[PDB]
């Protein structure tokens, strides 16, 4: 972002540096990373739930936000920071609509 | 909802109809035990299906009493009373707490837990009235009511619903 | 003691979850309770009130409804109570 | 045998009970699929049905217009069958209360559609059988057709359905 496109680039000793790429793009799934999700989504799912029940003011405001179809660069502010960061190269990035299926608080939940 | 399917009955004939024309006498005995009747593995049975070429063809003696047994294959049209999808039905009787919606043939009620808290019931009327905004219970009154479960028993077919949805009583 | 905690939370998760519920009925002559479809199977021919298959009483609410908030609060302060034992539990399963 | 328990619901994504399923065979050994059926066209059936077997029993002493209708296959019904068909009579009046068409042409041609279409039959029986014409509002009605089918695809059928079809 706050680089310029017309600047000096040198490496120094990245003789290994395939490695530090192919980790930049590869994953690996453990039993207890899927109970942790589990369990996330389930808090998740009750702490929506509540949120519907008090208010459901911010959750129909984001769900319309969501129904013109921000981002996180539209919506979020510098000084607050994206929970999921990005994990793919923005030359790749979808920047379109969410889908009505998965629009919804408790749809996306359950997607 | 109404279903097709080919299905099979177990009849008894009495031995005093042994006369030269039983065919359809047969005929007519499937038609009224089978027409308008409840059980739980089918639900409602509306009406037969395939009059012609019927499937009879053989019968066996029992062998304390002189009834006959018969086999019936035939075709017909029943009902399935499924749960947790909308039907716009109609009630005509009513509760203290809750109406008892007719949805064709079988009585569905409705809880009074089961209606929304907030649906502005007032117990001074006749039928006692759930209304809100427009489902007020009348002659007609077209409720789309959800079948929570049609508990199924004895062939006597009983249903539970509610109407705690958005467009869910609202039609 | 995970497992008592476990079943305990079950327990009356349940509890509120069947609270939650119609109370039902009950004919007090046999002492019997009654649940609403047993009501509903059970009403007069005047389609109002409810009569009992072997006392032929008519039948009685069950006495539940205000108890749902009870046990949930029940519940919560409960759980109240039991949150050190659950943080004690958490920080156990980070440790080994 | 082991009791099977085998709990199942009764919904439009492809969750479709075991007693009523797809797939059966019929009696002479050829594979039987599921029928299910539209509120219009078990108007139609209904009626057809009535038709023949009235004509059959012509034939055995030988040897669409709802007001009129109703009626005079009920007369028809009490002719030979019995009177305690107060619930039947609850059903064809549910059948012309709520079917989506009334005539026999537009339903034919609708099925006639949907034999191209090749949609799944349980999902298409319950859409005709409902009377509507917003697709967006139908899959707010039923979460189930929501995940299941775009509203684009879904409004697509509905639009060249309900102008076929007689609006109430």
């Amino acid at each position: 972002n706050e680089v310029s496109k017309d600047s000096i680039v040198i490496f120094d000793e990245a003789h290994n540096i395939d490695n530090v790429c192919i980790e930049s793009l590869s994953l690996d799934l453990t039993t207890d990373a899927l109970r942790r999700a589990t369990r996330g989504a389930n808090a998740l799912d009750e702490r929506i739930s509540e949120v519907r029940k008090v208010d459901s003011q911010k959750l129909q405001d984001e769900y319309e936000k969501l129904v013109q179809g921000l981002h996180s660069a539209d919506i979020l502010t510098d000084q607050e920071e994206p929970f999921v960061e990005t994990p793919v190269l923005p030359q790749d990035l979808l920047t379109e609509a969410i889908p009505g299926n998965i629009r919804r608080a408790e749809h996306f939940v359950s997607f | 909802m109404f279903f097709i399917k080919d299905l099979s009955l177990n009849i008894t004939l009495h031995p005093s109809f042994f006369g030269p024309r039983m065919k359809q006498y047969l005929k007519t005995k499937l038609l009224e035990e089978v027409e308008g009747s409840c059980t739980g593995k089918f639900g409602y049975i509306l009406c037969v299906l395939d009059y012609d070429n019927i499937d009879i063809q053989r019968g066996r003696i029992l062998p304390t009493d002189g009834s006959a047994e018969f086999n019936v294959k035939y075709r017909a049209v029943v009902f399935k009373p499924f749960k947790g999808e909308v039907v716009d039905g109609t009630v005509v009787s009513c509760s203290q707490h809750g109406f008892e919606v007719q949805v064709g043939p079988m009585k569905v009620f409705v809880t009074k837990h089961l209606m929304p808290q907030d649906l502005t019931f007032n117990a001074g009327s006749n039928p006692p009235s759930y209304q809100s905004s427009e489902d007020v219970i009348t002659i007609k009154s077209r409720i789309r009511v959800k079948i929570e479960g049609c508990i199924s028993q004895v062939s006597s077919i009983h249903a539970i619903g509610s109407i705690k949805e958005d467009y869910l009583g609202a039609i | 003691i995970k497992w008592k905690v476990h079943q305990v939370v079950q327990r009356l998760k349940d509890d509120l979850d069947k609270n939650s519920e119609p109370n039902g009925y009950m004919c007090p002559i046999c002492l019997t309770k009654y649940t609403q479809l047993e009501a509903v199977q059970l009403l007069n021919f005047d389609r109002t009130e409810f009569l009992c298959s072997l006392c032929d009483e008519p039948l009685v609410e069950d006495d539940s409804g205000k108890k749902n908030k009870e046990k949930q609060d029940k519940l919560n302060r409960l759980m109240d109570q039991i949150q050190p034992i659950i943080d004690s539990l958490k920080k156990i399963d980070d440790s080994r | 045998r082991l009791k099977k328990v085998e709990e199942e619901e009764n919904a439009a994504t492809l969750q479709l009970g075991q007693e009523f399923q797809l797939k059966q065979i019929n009696h002479q050994g050829e594979e039987e699929e599921l029928i299910a059926l539209n509120l219009s066209e078990a108007r139609l059936v209904i009626k057809e049905a009535l038709v023949e077997r009235r004509r059959a029993f012509k034939r055995s002493q030988k040897k669409e217009t709802r007001e009129k209708e109703l009626e005079s296959i009920d007369v028809l019904l009490e002719q030979t069958t019995g009177g305690n068909n107060k619930d039947l009579k609850n059903t064809m009046q549910y059948l012309t209360n709520f079917s989506r068409f009334r005539d026999q042409e537009t339903v034919g041609a609708v099925i006639q559609l949907l034999k191209s279409t090749g949609l799944h039959p349980f999902e298409v029986a319950q859409l005709g059988s409902l009377a509507c014409d917003t697709a967006d509002e139908a899959k707010t009605l039923i979460p189930s057709l929501n995940n299941k089918i775009s509203d684009d695809e879904l409004e697509r059928i509905l639009k060249e359905l309900s102008n076929l079809e007689t609006l109430y």
